[PDB]
């Protein structure tokens, strides 16, 4: 489902970014 | 609600300038600058995925933000909250704001901005305050 897929993508890209800036 | 007001201003200005394509307290300016740097970077790095997400979502109009709200809520449904996810949400919000402009020149990006702000501020208010709000946001993504 599009909403779930979108959520998982945002969750994946967000965590990537978070790990990146977390120093 | 000062936190909401500040958040809405920051998020609105970014989406609007991203949509139109041009730029027109101190914390708000630093947050917008950070948002421009990180948010543009997220959009460039993940354009394909963002495009796919957008296509599947199939947003008809400016007022069609209910699906987006459900997506933002679900993102945090695992109980995990961090700045990375927050900035990625806002980045995707700007990506959507651009497309709406593609569909029509005259869309008010406000409904989209308020939709995003409500989820952040309403559902994560005490997290945001604990993180030092938008000052914490700026610090986290500092370079
Ligand atoms: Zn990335
Ligand atoms: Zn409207
Ligand atoms: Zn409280």
């Amino acid at each position: 489902r599009p909403e779930i897929w979108a959520a998982q993508e945002i969750r994946r890209i967000g965590d990537e970014n978070n790990a990146y800036y977390a120093r | 609600d000062e936190l909401y007001r500040q958040s809405l201003e920051i998020i609105s200005r970014y989406l609007r300038e991203q949509a139109t394509g041009a730029k027109d307290g101190a914390t708000s300016r630093k947050a917008l600058e950070t948002l421009r740097r990180v948010g543009d970077g997220v959009q460039r790095n993940h354009e394909t995925a963002f495009q796919g997400m957008l296509r599947k979502l199939d947003i008809k109009n400016e007022d069609d933000v209910k699906s987006l709200s459900r997506v933002m809520i679900h993102v945090f449904s695992d109980g995990v909250t961090n700045w990375g996810r927050i900035v990625t949400l806002i980045s995707f919000g700007a990506f959507v704001a651009k497309h709406l402009k593609t569909i029509n020149q005259e869309s008010c990006i406000e409904p989209l901005a308020e939709s995003i702000t409500d989820v952040l501020v309403r559902t994560k208010r005490d997290w945001l305050v604990k993180q030092r709000g938008w000052d914490g946001f700026v610090e986290f993504f500092h370079v």
